[PDB]
């Protein structure tokens, strides 16, 4: 600005000339040449942090059956915990560009029927997965399925 | 024996880092006859610190000279006659301690009475 | 004077910064002018260099100014920190011996630990 | 001696100085304040300049003789008797008696007395006083009578009595709260209406 | 005086930085336009770096200038020793900060009489400095010295050490009577307000807090400079909430090791 604008202003008016370059080292490598001297002397990786970061419970194991290798992955988990009853695997369906958005629970009502407590189970699953916010993550779809599981023991008893 | 030779040597590193902040504090406070106060007592402590080196280096030989065991096999998880002398001891103390203790409360009450009388005269 | 040499130095300094911003301004305009075809005077052109380097000597002679100032003042600060002149003579003979006393105390016995 | 502030709180421009005096207690009700008594604020006028004689219920075995710029003399009860004892050369002038009646609130070492101002029969205005206990030089806790004042008057919020004014660090007195309690009754005896 | 020290190592920085920066408009200009891909994105560069380089110059002579507007005005073994002696204490303060800090020591063990005399020329040393405090020593129970520290028209403190350490401390208000009917210390009582009960309380843990082991004159040394922290109560503003008034109550924290206002609610 002040002080400086009378370079400001050759500079701005001379851009786009080829020889621009040109004419700048003509007018400025002697001097400086002069006083300074000479010049110089296959899965995607967020879900192995995901899953290399569970705890014990889960089990977390890619599904023999499915596409493999390619964008979208599919996982059968487990869930070991004495506290805990077994209850049906769950299937997980997540997206390639995991981040920033959702994976998907593959639903399977017909095995969530035939019992009392895993239709508790299953209600109770479904709606923590309708509290979740949006784009959460692997983890907090098994740690709705632990807390499902957990509330429908203490509901049944 | 050796094993309390290693508690000599955790007390020697110790010590060390204890000199050594007493010597900086020695020579942040020198101005410039107790001039040459600070001057032997900067001596002294610097004598008394490689006395601690050389301890050191002698607690060290003799105790890497005395391993089978790895550590952490040594973890806990999950899933003779010293031991009467232990017992002869814990009783003889056991029996110190609570006379001394009928000593200290006597010595309390005859403090808090002292106390209270002088209080109340005024 | 060294203040007074600092509000000398520093009006000049504004003025050389003005001619170096305007003659490398004129210099550049006039080989832009050579190197795309443009007619130009050829005229009093000013060289550019000279003014480089003669705003590298303000400058200096402004940070030669200032280092013998603080020098100065840092030098008359620990001065009073520390009335014949023999007197004189004898506590400063005291000081550098304390000194020195200080200094080969810490490096016999920072030696004296090893070698 | 704790640092006071004493002032007018208005009309409100409806209603009666009673219900005006129920919404400043109710508000102190609402802030955590508790009653522990009442209080009354006596000041008449004895001429031959003029003298008052104030009597406070917080100092009850003192009454408060206050020359208008003078010096300010605080004695036992007998001084009444002595006004009675001169009788001649000092009349009583009467209808300018003046008092202050009303509910003493404590809030965390905060006074606030509130009053509905009683020249006689009528009710002609709403004293309000808040002391602050702890504070004993003046000015320099003024900014916590003004955020409690601020609290709880909201606006007509007063500021700095020309006590406070003398700016020193002089040491608050008991006098200077019965001075700001004449120039009150002055401000109120000059409003009338 | 230092003001003048580090004005004048200010503008040598200043001096520095105007003739670096004068020398990188110059050294960037002597390069040219890069490439950059876009040729709109390598324009944007240029102008962008010299606009820059350019307002680094301007920034740079004016603080030349601010500073110009501020600025005031055998023998060498002398100074070898003095400079050698400021490099010897610097290093040292730094050095035992850095240490005690971090110590080592676990425990005293390996493998409290005092004359009064002392305890009173201990308690005048720290009342010389303080000018706004005063302490007044007296001994009406023994050798316990108890001490009057008065603090502006504010605080007066009781304060009752043992062996020339402190032990109680009682904070009452400027007008409270501290004094008993004969004239003695009243060393057991309260404040009749909230604020100077909270003010004992936050002494006690004061007087918790400082505890070195041996060596107590840091002790009380250090307990009078946070104690001479509360003189600006009824004036100081809470540091989290920005009020005075939190229940009725002042900011009666004053946070060791960094004397900040505090009402105890905020902690
Ligand atoms: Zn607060």
């Amino acid at each position: 600005q002040y002080l400086c604008q009378p370079l400001l202003d050759a500079v701005l008016a001379n851009i786009r000339s080829p020889v621009f370059n040109h004419s700048l080292y003509r007018t400025f490598v002697p001097a400086m040449t002069a006083i300074h001297g000479p010049p110089i002397t296959s899965i995607p990786s967020v879900l192995q942090g995901e899953v290399a970061r569970l705890d014990p419970k889960f089990l977390v194991n890619l599904d023999p059956s499915h596409c493999s290798n390619n964008g979208t992955v599919h996982l059968i988990c487990k869930l070991d915990d004495k506290d805990l009853p077994s209850v049906p695997p769950l299937e997980l369906s997540v997206p390639a560009d995991y981040p920033a958005q959702s994976p998907l629970w593959i639903d399977r009502q017909w095995q969530y029927d035939a019992n009392p407590f895993l239709q508790s189970v299953h209600r109770c699953m479904t709606s923590r997965l309708l509290q979740l916010p949006d784009k959460h993550s692997v983890t907090a779809l098994l740690n709705t399925w632990a807390q499902s599981v957990h509330q429908a023991c203490l509901s049944a008893a | 024996n050796t094993a309390s030779l290693c508690r000599i040597g955790q007390e020697t590193v110790q010590d060390i880092v204890y000199r050594t902040m007493e010597i900086f504090q020695l020579l942040r406070n020198m101005q410039l006859g107790t001039y040459q106060d600070r001057l032997t007592k900067l001596q002294d402590n610097l004598r008394q610190l490689s006395v601690l080196f050389r301890k050191l280096r002698l607690v060290y030989d003799k105790c890497n000279e005395n391993d089978p065991i790895p550590v952490e096999q040594l973890i806990p998880y999950v899933e003779s006659e010293e031991r009467r002398e232990i017992a002869e001891v814990n009783k003889k103390l056991k029996q110190k301690n609570q006379q001394l203790k009928q000593i200290m409360d006597q010595l309390r009450n005859l403090i808090w009475d002292i106390n209270a009388m002088l209080a109340m005269r005024n | 004077d060294p203040v007074q040499r600092y509000k000398m130095l520093i009006p000049q300094l504004k003025e050389s910064l003005q001619t170096l911003m305007k003659v490398a301004a004129q210099n550049l305009i006039q080989n832009t002018n050579i190197d795309n075809g443009q007619k130009s005077s050829d005229g009093p052109i000013q060289r550019f260099d000279k003014c480089l380097e003669e705003f590298y000597a303000l400058c200096d002679q402004l940070e030669l100014c200032l280092r013998l100032a603080h020098e100065c003042l840092s030098q008359s600060c620990d001065s009073a920190k520390h009335l014949p002149y023999p007197q004189y003579l004898a506590v400063i003979k005291a000081q550098i011996s304390c000194a020195k006393d200080i200094h080969t105390a810490l490096l016999d016995c920072a030696n004296k630990v090893t070698g | 001696m704790g640092v006071t502030c004493v002032s007018q709180m208005p009309v409100a421009e409806g209603k009666s100085v009673q219900q005006t005096v129920e919404l400043l207690t109710r508000k102190l009700e609402m802030l955590g304040a508790e009653k522990q008594g009442t209080f009354c604020v006596d000041c008449e006028t004895y001429h031959t300049k003029l003298m008052y004689v104030m009597h406070n219920s917080e100092y009850p075995l003192s009454c408060f003789a206050l020359f208008e710029n003078g010096p300010c003399l605080i004695a036992d009860t007998n001084f009444d008797v002595l006004m009675v004892k001169l009788k001649g050369f000092f009349q009583s002038a009467k209808a300018s008696k003046i008092e202050t009646r009303g509910t003493r609130y404590q809030y965390c070492d905060f006074l606030v007395k509130v009053g509905t101002v009683t020249m006689g029969p009528s009710a002609r205005g709403i004293s309000v006083e808040v002391e602050y206990g702890p504070c004993v030089v003046a000015s320099d806790c003024w900014s916590l009578l003004l955020e409690f004042l601020q609290s709880f008057l909201g606006s007509h919020t007063p500021g700095a009595p020309a006590v406070f004014g003398n700016r020193h660090d002089a040491v608050y007195g008991p006098a200077d709260t019965m001075v700001q309690y004449m120039e009150l009754f002055n401000k109120i005896r000059k409003q009338q209406q | 005086v230092s003001v003048n020290l580090e004005a004048f190592s200010q503008a040598i920085s200043a001096i520095q930085a105007l003739r670096s920066s004068v020398s990188r408009v110059f050294d960037c200009l002597k390069d040219g336009m890069r490439n950059k891909e876009t040729l709109e994105g390598r324009e944007k560069a240029f102008i962008a770096h010299f606009q820059d380089n350019l307002h680094s110059v301007n920034r740079d002579l004016n603080e030349l200038e601010r500073l110009s507007n501020l600025v005031g005005k055998l023998y060498s073994q002398l100074l070898q020793a003095y400079k050698w002696s400021n490099k010897l204490q610097y290093h040292a303060g730094l050095a035992s900060g850095l240490l005690n800090q971090q110590s080592l020591k676990r425990s005293a063990n390996q493998m409290l009489v005092l004359p009064p005399q002392y305890v009173d020329d201990v308690i005048s040393r720290i009342d010389r400095m303080f000018p706004e405090m005063s302490i007044h020593l007296s001994r009406p129970n023994g050798t316990s010295a108890m001490l009057l520290v008065t603090l502006g028209k504010v605080l007066k403190v009781i304060v009752v050490m043992r062996s020339l350490f402190i032990d109680r401390t009682i904070v009452k208000g400027y007008n409270e009577n501290v004094y008993t009917e004969d004239g003695k210390l009243d060393i057991w009582s309260k404040s009749n307000y909230q604020v100077f009960q909270k003010v004992t309380d936050h002494a006690t843990t004061a007087l918790l807090h400082y505890q070195l082991p041996q060596m107590p004159d840091v002790v009380v040394r250090s307990f009078m400079t946070w104690l001479r922290s509360y003189i600006k109560l009824f004036q100081a503003p809470c540091q989290r909430c920005g009020k005075f008034l939190q229940d009725g109550l002042p900011p009666t924290w004053r946070d060791f090791r960094t004397l900040e206002a505090f009402h105890d609610t905020c902690r």
